[PDB]
Parts: C-alpha cells; sequence; structure tokens
C-alpha cells in the first residue's frame, strides 16, 4: 500500500511529463503550418524570378530571330 | 630668261606654301596619334560585347 502509494507519486510526475510533450508535439505541428505559409512564399518569390527569365529568354529569342535573317504586318499582343 | 626667273620665283612660292602646309599637318598627325591613343580603351570593352553577339547565336 505505501509502496503503491510512491507508485502513484511517480505516475503522476510521469503524467506531467507526458502532458508537457503533448503541449510540445501541438506546438510542433503549429510550427510546421507555419513553416508552410513561409515556404509557399518563398516558392512565390521564386516564381516572380521566373518571371523575369521569361522576359529576356523572350528577349534573347526575338532579338536572335531579327538577327538571323539572312534571306511583315505589326500585329502583336499588348496586354 | 625673264620667264625663268619667274619659274625660280614661283617654285620658291610653291616650297613657302609647301612647308607651310607640312607644318600645319605634323601639328595636326601629333593630335591624330594623342586622339587615337586615349581612344585604345576599346579593346576588352568590343571584345566583350562581341561575345554578347555570339551568345546571341548560340542558344
Amino acid at each position: 500500500s505505501p509502496a503503491l502509494l510512491a507508485r502513484v507519486n511517480e505516475k503522476k510526475a510521469e503524467l506531467e511529463n507526458l502532458k508537457e510533450l503533448r503541449d510540445l508535439s501541438a506546438a510542433v505541428a503549429a510550427q510546421m503550418e507555419a513553416l508552410e505559409q513561409k515556404l509557399s512564399t518563398l516558392s512565390s518569390g521564386t516564381e516572380a524570378i521566373a518571371t523575369v527569365l521569361a522576359n529576356w529568354h523572350n528577349v534573347l529569342r526575338a532579338i536572335s530571330m531579327a538577327s538571323a535573317k539572312i534571306p511583315p504586318q505589326t500585329l502583336v499582343r499588348i496586354p | 630668261s625673264y620667264f625663268e626667273q619667274q619659274r625660280q620665283a614661283l617654285i620658291e612660292e610653291i616650297a613657302m606654301n609647301f612647308e607651310h602646309v607640312l607644318a600645319n599637318i605634323n601639328k595636326l598627325n601629333r593630335s591624330l596619334e594623342a586622339v587615337i591613343a586615349v581612344g585604345n580603351e576599346f579593346s576588352s570593352v568590343e571584345a566583350l560585347w562581341s561575345q554578347f553577339e555570339n551568345v546571341m547565336s548560340w542558344s
């Protein structure tokens, strides 16, 4: 009986530890959600610079087509 | 030899204007050489954008 009183005290300490672990795991997952948001923002910035490469790539090809002229209308696209 | 005397005086006049022009071109030629000497900064620069136009017909 008194030994079992000490046993339940051990279990009390264990439960306190477990509660802290549970709280920490919840906080961990919360941080993962926040992390995912920031990573999405990063990818957005990368997409922006991909747009920049699209600009210069079209520039280069447009010039090369004019530069490679070795033997029209004005219809273009103006968003 | 009256016309020969005229020939002598006139060829000397020609020599005067001749040498005058020589001195003119000499000071000018110094200007020319100085100009190109200041302008020789176009070797690597031209080579750089030569590589630019070279890579235009590369990709």
